[PDB]
């Protein structure tokens, strides 16, 4: 039984909050895996129609300030209108305080937006749930995982994906904190994005993936291109043929 | 039916708004209304229910002074009637405060029509249950006379009935030959329609409220001096 | 039907004869209005010892001389008891004398339908120029003055009994201990200090709690 | 409620309704060549009574926008309308840029007022965007409730899935000239029930040096030899 | 029926009511009065690989000697918080003396009740509560239910498990077994340990002492106090 | 039957349903009557009791010295009501320094009045005045009903089991304009009397009068007050 | 529509019969048509009680008396002089 | 449900609201007819006058929006009025704005902005009522277009609006596929042939009223009675 947005259940659970945040399971993918000197994310490329020119240069992967960037899952719309709202708020905690805004703050305001959409009024739930990976001064590297609910959560190894369950476990199996580098979260990151889609040997085009580095005091948000994407494909490639054969 | 006459803003299957259907089933219920546009005037009369005689002498009167020259006899749903008078008198007030001298009837007609057009076309809002006559005379413009229905647009009237017998009066209307008839003899022949009209047949006795505007007021649309068309109320009843 | 606003077809528009039955689910209160002052009495009804006896109040002083005691969501009593207090000391800053207790109760009952209906009932007691007064306000937004009156759960109940122990030249001293014996048979338990509040008018006195424990000297002759 | 809205579980049912009325039935291909971008579509008018110089299905939005449609045709007045206003809005605030192919990824993120504030009742008509100031060109189209998609070659008529089919069939491909409305001609084709002729078909095309909606002696012109 | 804030045929408020029996899903929350210290704990056993502990925050300070703790929806609770502590950083610029701990939760209260009122905002979904040292030595401890009001507890016992460690707390809850700070903590304990397994680090204590600042009490000492316990608990066969 | 639910909708058999229930708010309420004379008007009101401990309650209410009205059924939209008279009149004294005449306040009345019955979510005023004034032509006495259509009358009674009191004050409004200001009053104490039952009897506690004349301001006169107008009550109950 | 059938069939066949049909407004609706209720399904009853009126024209025996409260809510169906026409 | 009942698409992927007001423009029992010429655009409508107690002076449906710019309005009375006035609003308001006059085609479109607002949104309801309106345009010669409550605004040389609408464009389609320009005698009489053949009673010169607009002669002439009587003597020769 559903109604109104602002209702509650018989037992006294928000049931269209927990549909639509079990609905983000539904659709995209996307995955974050945070290591030292380096913090990346991994995206699936759900529709790879040859039809498209890919020249917005980003669906999944947004940067949304200097120092962060985050990941959407849910449906376009809200999500367009959810990294504005973003980025507004960090380039205004910019113009308030001259620093760029610690990422724990900016998940807070974005989820207090969330919270606030489906607290009150007759207005639906931002169907969305996003991932962000930013540098701090106060924390360094960080990664979190906000949900439509308006719960955010600090995580270091997580997926929002429709194998989001398959992937999280994937991950758990395979992975180890501190000895953690960039090239091995890369690994690890390509191998959990082609455990948890289907077709082995993933092209370089259906997987869209950004890393955010440490230079020399500035933070540097590369997404990685085509080239280098299959590049870390061969390499995952050669040591699955090693692994395997070596039995 | 059902789901489609539920609010105004809701179109019928067929292209028609229920609501403002069922508004003219009120103005049909309610007592009628009588107006004639005399030779030099326009003359008005309606019969209004004496629903108990614990009221006082004509109270709540059909009748409403709109303006200097205009007067409206109105019937239906008789306090959104009022109101709707009460628009009116400030449509009026307004004409005259902005563009000086006194309002035509058919501008009048026209805005206050329209205004009952916007209280018809939306949905929180309701048509307004009621019918009137505007009646008025100048020199200039000779007499005119417009009726609005709860929901429809104002229309030139030689003669016009509205209420509860519409028809029947309208048959003796046309056959009243206006045009060239005085509205002396005018008030005498439609105080004659209404008690033509029944009055205690099946209801309860019934008084005679009669509006004048012409050359022979100079304007200044007032009631009819009821002491002296007693007797043309005499005439009616024989 | 379900609307708030809509009338019923017989007599009376509803929903708020669904909240003028939340004194139902509110505890007792009887307050009685004698020559000598205004005795109000209700029970705390405290579910655990581990919460403080002081926390729960159903009585509360809205000014030096004027007393409320609520029945029903204490929640909407915080609200209807601040803007009396608000109210009476604007009347007192813009008049400088003493609010009428009937002026009080006038506008908190203005202020109770202007928003879902308040579901509280509130007993004012004071004193005034007219001598001692009560009233009982009532969700409806609806005040009628009152000389012995009981709320609450039980209404009816104390309100008969109330009906003949009654009479109308008693003392306070008599009213206090009627209205804790009508209490003991209302209520499940006994009427212990920790569980029992009492507020008392004067005519030459602020209307403070009543004793404060000590007040067994009223309970031990009940 | 005053929004795009109506989303149960898993679903966005009054989208997918309104994406079910932009079905519609007229096809209005568009093409991205490597010199610019072509966007034709076609007017079946009712019997001869209607004009086709009265009304238009292309409309420039400014010096190089165009823009072609779908079903929803006065909604689509509206939609055309609050681009202008936007693009010109864009334009002078950031004054004398000749935005419009750097506009034309900014003008199509700005189509949110088109859907993410539905108005009620969402708009019903789904719209492809040209533009050619950047050195190359751009074709995007939004629909009732998403956003850009930056498209190639693409159809939104009754026979789209047959039309886009016939699209990658005959290879959109990359290395084709400015004169693919050839080919769009050709997919119209697919969709088209009648002899098309000039003012039967509506083309417009963006190339670098701006955007031109073609008149009937050049339309009447490309459709002679097909 | 109906399931919106309006009175039902038999009273009521039927979505209050369903918001307050939302506080069982959540965890149990315990804390404790005593005249020397307030300490309250919250017990989390939660904890992926993968997440990090320090963002869990389910008890949080307002004014450095006012603490709340967390029993129900996380967002709605974290929203009370926001709001709350700018309250008292506003009763602190106004009123230049510090909040006091009757105050904030009358705000808090406030907040839920105006929420409560009107169909437009929905009833706030949590069951706060309130501990901390008031500016007159005195420490206090209140505890605010979804709906509209606050009840100054010697024990709160608010979450999951409520009525079971609140009936505990009430059968011995000895004023001489509170006396010291450490047999303060050590009552806490041994209450909270008895909700679900509470085995290796499962609890997660607050301590606020008189004007020191909120101290969060580190995992080995939390297993010290657990063996103390366990010590307390042997010779007694 | 759906077309009774909202104010709004029109019922297709004609008149709409939910003012026509409006009405039935003055008929579940307790009577009063009012009745005009050559220089005076009268209101005589039941002031119904809740018990024998509590007040009667109040009725005839206070507009103005000239204006005095008497309400009959929904109490709470009726205050409301006395205050937007008293306003208006207030208004007339600030303006031009003259009493209010009752039929503009009465005409003002019904607009304010009708406004609700037009628009959504707006429950039409239930509640029943008969209003009593002097203007310069003498008294009158005036009855609003919710459906903002009122009327002008010699002497109306509304309230529970009014038609019998109707039925007597119809029957001898023939000598109303020539009585004494006691004898007016004493025929509408019968016309109150006769709508109880006959165990009901009229008291000095549970009666009101709300006497205005030409040189008589406004007055509302009770137990004390009424005893003289009762004395020669000619009881036949 | 067939217990009104066998209603005259038995006052055929016993003597010149009382047929006294109550609630005709009941039976018949002023044609008021709202999607509400259109008297669809009882327009079959009517006219069945229509096409019976005359079967006794012959010889006139069983007469037919309807009672109700309010004649208005009638169409002119059941108003005409073959049929219903004495309205008291 | 509710799909046929408020101004939202259908699950079919329809929107039935604007396709029920199409139909209320049939609705009413008019019909009307738009013929552009070689330089002229005549419109006639028939006059069903009811009784002639009504004055035929004012019953028309034909309009002057502004000096050039004529209209002819098709389905109820009321919604057309007020699109007439807004019409009219919009010609004034844009000749205000702009110096030169507005351009026919531009007002159908803004009407037909406005049509399409009143059928977006779900608080108001569109306008059931089809305005055709004709003007003459300089570079364009004359210009007929037509507006539906739908917003979409289009239509040309020959266009009928109207209950038996279809029967009218099917035999101005065979007129106009018949390839001869009309002049300003050949323009008037397709159009009076068109309606008479649509309803068959001759067209007595006083139940049409035909509103005309020529290149030569500018301005929306509302022809007496005496030229649609010539003209009708012409035809019928």
């Amino acid at each position: 039984y559903d109604s109104r947005t602002t209702i509650f259940s018989p037992e006294g659970r928000l049931y269209q909050v927990e549909y639509a945040m079990e609905a983000i399971g539904h659709a995209g993918t996307c995955l974050g895996i945070l290591a030292n000197d380096g913090v990346l994310l991994a995206a699936e490329r759900r529709n790879i129609h040859k039809l498209l020119d890919e020249v917005f240069f980003s669906e999944k992967i947004y940067k949304l300030n200097e120092d962060m960037a985050c990941s959407v899952a849910g449906i376009t719309s809200d999500a367009n209108v959810l990294t504005n709202e973003l980025r507004l708020i960090a380039q205004r905690y910019l113009l308030q305080y001259q620093e760029p805004i610690p990422c724990e703050q900016l998940v807070t305001a974005l989820c207090d937006i969330k919270q606030a959409y489906t607290q009150f009024g007759g207005k639906r739930p931002f169907g969305v749930s996003l991932l962000y990976i930013g540098w701090d001064k106060h924390y360094g590297f960080q990664l979190y995982q906000s949900d439509p609910s308006g719960n955010y959560g600090g995580w270091k190894a997580t997926c929002i994906g429709n194998n989001s369950a398959a992937a999280v476990s994937m991950l758990k199996q395979d992975y180890k904190e501190g000895e953690m580098t960039l090239k091995s979260a890369l690994a690890l990151a390509i191998k959990v994005l082609n455990k948890t889609m289907d077709v082995s040997k993933l092209s370089a085009e259906k997987v869209e993936i950004a890393t955010l580095t440490r230079e020399n005091g500035k933070t540097v948000i590369r997404v990685l291109k085509q080239k280098e994407v299959e590049q870390l494909i061969k390499k995952h490639e050669e040591e699955e043929a090693k692994a395997e054969r070596e039995k | 039916g059902t789901g489609y006459d539920l609010s105004a803003s809701t179109f019928s299957p067929d292209g028609r708004v229920f609501q403002v259907e069922y508004a003219m089933k009120a103005v049909e219920n309610s007592s009628t209304a009588i107006g004639i546009r005399c030779k030099d005037g326009v003359v008005f009369g309606v019969e209004k229910l004496v629903l108990s005689k614990l009221y006082e002498e004509g109270s709540n009167k059909r009748l409403f002074n709109v303006d200097r020259h205009v007067g409206m006899a109105v019937a239906g749903l008789l306090a959104d009637a009022r109101s709707l008078a009460d628009i009116a008198r400030e449509e009026a007030s307004n004409f005259r405060s902005n563009f000086g001298y006194n309002i035509p009837l058919k501008h009048l007609a026209d805005r206050v029509a329209m205004y009952v057009h916007a209280y018809t076309l939306y949905s929180a809002v309701r048509p307004f249950g009621c019918s009137f006559m505007l009646g008025s005379y100048s020199v200039n413009d000779g007499a005119q006379l417009y009726m609005i229905d709860p929901s429809g647009v104002s229309y030139g009237y030689w003669g016009c009935a509205i209420g509860k017998a519409r028809q029947a009066a309208k048959t003796e209307i046309e056959k009243l030959q206006m045009k060239e008839m005085t509205c002396r003899d005018i008030v005498k022949e439609v105080a004659k329609i209404i008690y033509i009209v029944h009055d205690e047949v099946k209801d309860k006795a019934f008084e005679l409220e009669l509006s004048w505007v012409g050359e022979l007021t100079n304007g200044r649309h007032e009631i009819v001096p009821k002491d002296i068309r007693e007797e043309a109320e005499k005439y009616a009843k024989e | 039907d379900r609307g708030v606003n809509t009338f019923s077809p017989e007599g009376r528009l509803f929903q708020v004869e669904y909240a003028i039955e939340a004194i139902k689910l509110g505890s007792t209160a009887i307050g009685i209005q004698t020559s000598e002052g205004v005795c109000l009495a209700v029970e705390k009804r405290i579910t655990s010892p581990l919460m403080e006896p002081s926390s729960i109040e159903k009585i509360v002083e809205i000014d030096a001389h004027i007393g409320c005691a609520m029945s029903g969501l204490i929640a909407d009593a915080k609200t209807l008891i601040d803007k009396a207090r608000v109210e009476t000391q604007n009347h007192w800053f813009t008049y400088n004398e003493t609010m009428t207790v009937e002026s009080v109760t006038q506008a908190v009952s203005n202020l109770a339908l202007q928003s879902r209906p308040f579901g509280v009932a509130l007993l004012f007691g004071g004193v005034d120029e007219k001598g001692p007064q009560l009233f009982h306000m009532d969700p409806s937004g609806t005040f009628v003055q009152c000389d012995a009156r009981a709320i609450g759960s039980a209404s009816e109940g104390a309100q008969s009994s109330l009906q003949e122990v009654y009479h109308k030249s008693m003392t306070l001293k008599e009213a206090i201990k009627s209205s804790l014996i009508i209490l003991k048979q209302v209520m499940e338990e006994k009427l212990n200090a920790t569980n029992i509040e009492l507020a008392t008018v004067q005519p030459g006195q602020n209307f403070h709690m009543f004793t404060k424990e000590e007040l067994e000297e009223v309970i031990k002759d009940i | 409620f005053s929004l795009t809205t109506f989303s149960p579980s898993g679903k966005l049912v009054q989208i997918e309704y309104a994406l079910a009325a932009v079905a519609g039935g007229a096809p209005s291909v568009g093409i991205k060549a490597a010199n610019g971008v072509v966007l034709a579509t076609e007017k079946k008018q009712k019997s001869i009574l209607y004009d086709e110089r009265s009304v238009h299905k292309v409309e420039p939005i400014t010096k190089h926008i165009g823009l072609v449609y779908s079903g929803m045709g006065p909604d689509y007045r509206v939609l055309v309308h609050r681009a202008r206003k936007l693009a010109q809005q864009y334009y002078l605030v950031y004054q004398e840029p000749i935005p419009t192919a750097q506009l034309v990824q900014r003008v199509a993120s700005v189509m949110q007022e088109y859907t993410q504030s539905g108005g009620v009742r969402p708009f019903g008509v789904s719209l492809l965007i040209c533009g050619w100031n950047e050195g190359r060109p751009y074709l995007f189209q939004s629909d009732p409730s998403g956003a850009y998609f930056a498209w190639k070659a693409t159809a939104m008529g009754k026979n789209y899935v047959n039309g886009k089919t016939f699209l990658e069939k005959r290879y959109n491909e990359d290395l084709e000239l400015e004169d693919a409305i050839h080919t769009a001609i050709l997919t119209l084709k697919e969709s088209f029930e009648g002899q098309m002729t000039e003012d039967n078909i509506e083309v417009g095309i963006c190339n670098e040096a701006g955007f031109r909606r073609l008149t009937p002696t050049e339309v009447k012109d490309y459709l002679a030899a097909i | 029926d109906r399931a919106i804030t309006v009175f039902s045929p038999d009273g009521h408020l039927f979505q209050v009511e369903y918001a307050q029996e939302a506080v069982k899903k959540g965890s149990t929350a315990v804390g404790v009065r005593g005249r020397d210290i307030v300490v309250l704990g919250v017990e989390k056993k939660s904890v992926a690989k993968l997440q990090d502990e320090r963002t869990v925050r389910k008890i949080c300070a307002l004014d450095d000697n006012v603490c709340m703790a967390f029993a129900g929806l996380t967002a709605d609770a974290r929203i009370v918080i926001n709001r709350a502590r700018v309250e008292c950083q506003s009763h602190r610029l106004t009123v230049e003396d510090p909040v006091t701990v009757e105050y904030i939760t009358r705000y808090i209260a406030s907040l839920k009740q105006r929420y409560t009122q009107s169909n437009g905002r929905r009833p706030f979904g949590i069951s706060a509560l309130i501990v901390g040292f008031d500016f007159d030595g005195t420490p206090r401890l209140y505890q605010t239910d979804p709906s509209g009001t606050y009840h100054a507890w010697k024990a709160n016992a608010i979450g999951r498990g409520a009525k079971s460690v609140r009936e505990f707390l009430e059968k011995n809850y000895t004023d001489e077994a509170i006396e010291t700070d450490d047999l303060t903590i050590k009552l806490v304990i041994k209450a909270l340990l008895e909700v679900v397994q509470s085995g290796g680090k499962n609890i997660e204590l607050a301590v606020m002492r008189r004007d020191q600042s909120l101290k969060i009490l580190n995992p080995e000492e939390i297993e010290k106090y657990v063996a103390e316990i366990e010590k307390e608990k042997e010779e007694n066969e | 039957n759906q077309y009774d639910n909202d104010v709004t909708v029109w019922s297709p058999q004609g008149r709409i349903h939910q003012i026509e229930y409006a009405m039935e708010a003055v008929k579940q309420g307790s009577a009063t009557v009012g009745l005009k004379s050559k220089t005076h008007a009268v209101l005589v009101a039941l002031k119904r009791a809740q018990s024998e401990l509590a007040a009667h309650q109040k009725k005839i209410l206070h507009v103005d010295n000239h204006i005095g009205i008497s309400i009959a059924g929904l109490t709470a939209d009726a205050r409301l009501l006395c205050n937007f008279m008293r306003q208006e009149c207030l208004d007339s004294r600030f303006v031009f320094d003259r009493p209010l005449p009752v039929s503009r306040l009465v005409s003002l009345i019904g607009s304010k009045t009708q406004i609700p019955t037009q628009r959504y979510g707006r429950r039409p005023y239930g509640v029943g005045l008969l209003i009593a004034g002097y203007d310069d032509m003498g008294p009158h006495i005036f009855q609003t009903c919710p459906s903002a259509n009122y009327f002008d009358c010699r002497a109306m009674s509304i309230g529970a089991r009014s038609q019998s009191a109707r039925t007597y004050l119809e029957r001898h409004m023939s000598e109303f304009m020539e009585c004494n200001l006691n004898e007016l009053v004493k025929h509408g104490l019968r016309a109150l009397r006769e709508t109880l039952p006959a165990e009901q009897d009229l008291t000095t506690k549970n009666v009101s009068i709300g006497i205005v004349g030409k040189d008589l301001e406004f007055t509302i006169y009770d137990d004390d007050d009424v005893s003289p107008f009762l004395e020669g009550l000619e009881e036949r109950p | 529509a067939k217990l009104v059938r066998d209603a005259f069939a038995l006052a055929k066949e016993k003597a010149p019969s009382i047929i006294f049909i109550d609630e005709l407004d009941a039976i018949g609706t002023k044609r008021f048509d709202s999607e509400k209720a259109g008297d669809r399904e009882v327009q079959r009853t009517m006219l069945e009680l229509l096409n019976q009126l005359d079967g006794f024209q012959p010889n006139t025996q069983v007469k037919v008396i309807a009672a109700t409260n309010r004649v208005d809510i009638l169409d002119p169906a059941l108003l005409r002089s073959g049929r219903l026409d004495r309205k008291i | 449900g509710f799909d046929r009942h408020i101004t939202i698409f259908s699950p079919e992927g329809r929107l039935y609201q604007v396709e029920y007001a199409f139909k209320a423009i049939n609705q009413g029992g008019l019909t009307s007819v738009a013929v552009r010429g070689k330089d002229c655009a005549v419109i006639v409508t028939q006059k069903k006058v009811p009784d002639k107690l009504l004055d035929s002076s004012t019953v028309t449906h034909l309009f002057k929006i502004t000096e050039n710019i004529g209209c002819v309005m098709t389905g109820m009375t009321a919604d057309s009025r007020s699109q007439v006035q807004r019409a009219r609003y919009e010609a004034a308001n844009w000749k205000y704005k702009y110096g030169y006059e507005i351009p026919v085609d531009m007002l159908c479109k803004r009407i037909a902005d406005i049509s399409q607002v009143y059928t977006q949104n779900a608080e108001m309801r569109p306008l059931g009522c089809c305005m055709i309106l004709i003007g003459i345009d300089e570079e364009q010669g004359p210009q007929v277009y037509k507006c539906d409550p739908a917003g979409y605004y289009c239509g040309f040389k020959a266009t009928a609006a109207g209950v038996k609408q279809t029967e009218s464009t099917s035999f101005l389609e065979k007129k106009v596929k018949k390839k001869f320009d009309w002049t300003f005698e050949q323009t008037v009489e397709t159009a009076i042939t068109c309606l008479s053949t649509v309803l068959s009673i001759d067209f007595k010169p006083s139940e049409i009223e035909v509103g005309v607009v020529t290149v030569e002669n500018p301005k929306f002439r509302i022809l007496t009675e005496a030229e649609i009587d010539a003209h009708l003597v012409a035809l019928a020769e």
